RNA sequence: GUAGGAUAGUGGCCUACCAUGGUGGUGACGGGUGACGGAGAAUUAGGGUUCGAUUCCGGAGAGGGAGCCUGAGAAACGGCUACCACAUCCAAGGAAGGCAGCAGGCGCGCAAAUUACCCAAUCCUGACACGGGGAGGUAGUGACAAUAAAUAACAAUACCGGCUGGUAAUUGGAAUGAGUACAAUCUAAAUCCCUUAACGAGGAUCCAUUGGAGGGCAAGUCUGGUGCCAGCAGCC
């Protein structure tokens, strides 16, 4: 107790550190919003949209 | 695959393979009682220890003199026992590997040291210490009674700064006990 | 001519048994107090352990 | 004489290889046979209860042991399966399922139970450990 | 062996003709394997014995065969075609199948986990700095196996043995983590660990268990019950 170890890195810029740092690390630093997203959904909404053909295929994966 | 699965482990004791000799009980219940151990498979483990270093420097000595191998081997094997302290500088030859001990070993122990230098009433008192967190090696808190201390390390044993006998801050009791005597 | 052994004999001495409470003791230390407890038993302090 | 010439490798490896069959734990092991047992080369089996049955203790002993006739469930062969400890005999009955290990002599009879080379570890799922000391108790049904 | 066909190419790989050759107790051929091979694992005087399904390398398979398109690369199966065995839907006219992928279910058995989150790490892939990746990682269950390590420490009093030691659900204050929880930290986001405000111990109920006490083998010729019974007993 009473010590701690990091990594830090300092930009030279605000655009430089949005263009090479990891969205996640944005998020923390709050340059960046959160989206809520869930994979499982994205791949059944794609998995579906796959069997529609056609500009329809836009709401085909809604479902 | 499973990245984890590469790491590698291994066993650091043997069972004794007569249970039950009556002279080897009573030497294994003195050492303990003597060093405050908590079972018979910290000795155990002291005695593995012991007889794997007693093979390596049996091994290397079996070698011829000038072979390059026992060279780098026996120095290396007699620089760790003089870094922990086992042998002293004028234990330099690879025979003094061989007569060593268990106690030895167990001499070496935090625990041990703390009892020997003052700190403790009795070895019993020093392990609840070690494992209270009341102990430092240098600046770092150590909580384990097997830690090996090296020669170099030994004279840095102090009380733990955050603690109650090696700084302020008293303990929940001693300060439960202000609160109900401050009325 | 006697009733020397039998399938319904099963659990005899058991069931006859008679049944004693077990007396209510305080715990032994454990583990490094108790070595050292039995350390200062057979070493410290002092037929065999058990005798009469 | 053993044979000596540094060209008689072959024959001294065919003859050990001969040789070994002599050897009974050999033969046990590499014969095939284990798979025809009531176990097949496992530890364990499960079986059902046909029926209890007392064994006269061998001489110079005297005494009925408590077994039970068990049909293993994956071959259907008929065993008999010692019951130990007091009065655990009343912890079976007909139909039960009982799980059976070996006796401890590796397919021979121990003590004084003539041609026995099984025990009963579990019934209905529960450890006959468990109802001798009262820890457990047999499922009703 | 000669000459051809086919192949990406050599070759009885196949065709026509020709010759009778080829292997074998130095074990051919045939059979068994609860037989994928190796790197390796267990035990270690030396020599040896046993194991190797499984994360690395090589091979084979995608319910069993066979055939094939595409493509540089497949005799591919999360590609197609046919038969065989199973098998879902149907409006009865047809139409669709392949978990020895990740979860999960039935069965089988002595015998083995969640139908979770994520591409943040490692790397792969595409037109591509950017998408995707049940590969892979995180977390859940997890006493396979392995490591460290709590369940008490110290004084007063009384008993004992020689100031020195042991015992006491007698007294006294000190110490602390198991737990609990702001906060921070961790994290792709969480959780755990580490750190740490306020709590958290006297029968410190915050109560250690598994096996044994005739010998092998450490430990009772103690007390009650049973009486070759019940039972113990690896062996005696
Ligand atoms: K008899
Ligand atoms: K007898
Ligand atoms: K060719
Ligand atoms: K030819
Ligand atoms: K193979
Ligand atoms: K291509
Ligand atoms: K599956
Ligand atoms: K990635
Ligand atoms: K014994
Ligand atoms: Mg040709
Ligand atoms: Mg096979
Ligand atoms: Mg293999
Ligand atoms: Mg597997
Ligand atoms: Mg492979
Ligand atoms: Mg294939
Ligand atoms: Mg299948
Ligand atoms: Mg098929
Ligand atoms: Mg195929
Ligand atoms: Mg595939
Ligand atoms: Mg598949
Ligand atoms: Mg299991
Ligand atoms: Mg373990
Ligand atoms: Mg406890
Ligand atoms: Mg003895």
């Amino acid at each position: 107790g009473g010590k701690s170890t990091g990594f830090g890195l300092i930009y030279d810029s605000v655009e430089n550190a949005k263009k090479y740092e990891p969205k996640y690390r944005l998020i923390r630093n709050g340059l960046d919003t959160k989206v809520e997203k869930s994979r499982k959904q994205m791949k059944e909404r794609k998995n579906r949209a796959k069997k529609v053909r056609g500009v329809k295929k836009t709401k085909a994966g809604d479902a | 695959v499973h990245v984890a699965f590469y790491r590698n482990y291994g066993k650091t004791f043997k069972k004794p393979r007569r249970p039950y000799e009556k002279e080897r009980l009573d030497a294994e219940l003195k050492l303990v009682g003597e060093y405050g151990l908590r079972c018979k498979r910290e000795l155990w483990r002291v005695q593995y220890a012991l007889s794997r270093i007693r093979n390596a420097a049996r091994m290397l000595l079996t070698l011829d003199e000038k072979d390059p191998r026992r060279i780098f081997e026996g120095e290396a094997l007699l620089r760790r026992m003089n870094r922990y302290g086992l042998l002293d500088e004028s234990q330099n030859k690879l025979d003094y590997v061989l007569s060593l001990t268990v106690e030895n070993f167990l001499e070496r122990r935090l625990q041990t040291l703390v009892f020997k230098t003052g700190m403790a009433k009795s070895i019993h008192h020093a392990r609840v210490l070690i494992r209270q967190r009341h102990i430092r090696v240098g600046r770092q808190v150590v909580n384990v009674p097997s830690f090996m201390v090296r020669l170099d390390s030994q004279k840095h044993i102090d009380f733990s700064l955050i603690s109650p006998f090696g700084g302020g801050r008293p303990g929940r009791v001693k300060r439960k006990n202000q609160k109900a005597a401050a009325k | 001519g006697k009733v020397h052994g039998s399938l319904a004999r099963a659990g005899k001495v058991r069931g006859q048994t008679p049944k004693v409470a077990k007396q209510d003791k305080k715990k032994k230390p454990r583990g490094r107090a108790h070595k050292r407890m039995q350390y200062n038993r057979r070493f410290v302090t002092a037929r065999g352990p058990n005798s009469s | 004489g053993k044979t000596r010439g540094m060209g008689a490798g072959r024959k001294l490896k065919s003859h050990r290889r001969r040789q070994r069959w002599a050897d009974k734990s050999y033969k046990k092991s590499h014969l095939g046979n284990e798979w025809k047992k009531p176990f097949a080369g496992s530890s364990h089996a499960k079986g059902i209860v046909l029926e209890k049955i007392g064994i006269e203790a061998k001489q110079p002993n005297s005494a009925i042991r408590k077994c039970a006739r068990v049909q293993l469930i994956k071959n259907g062969k008929k065993i008999a399966a010692f019951v130990p400890n007091d009065g655990c005999l009343n912890y079976i009955e007909e139909n039960d399922e009982v799980l059976i290990a070996g006796f401890g002599r590796k397919g021979h009879a121990v003590g004084d139970i003539p041609g026995v080379r099984f025990k009963v570890v579990k019934v209905s799922g529960v450890s006959l450990l468990a109802l001798f000391k009262e820890k457990k108790e047999k499922p009703r049904s």
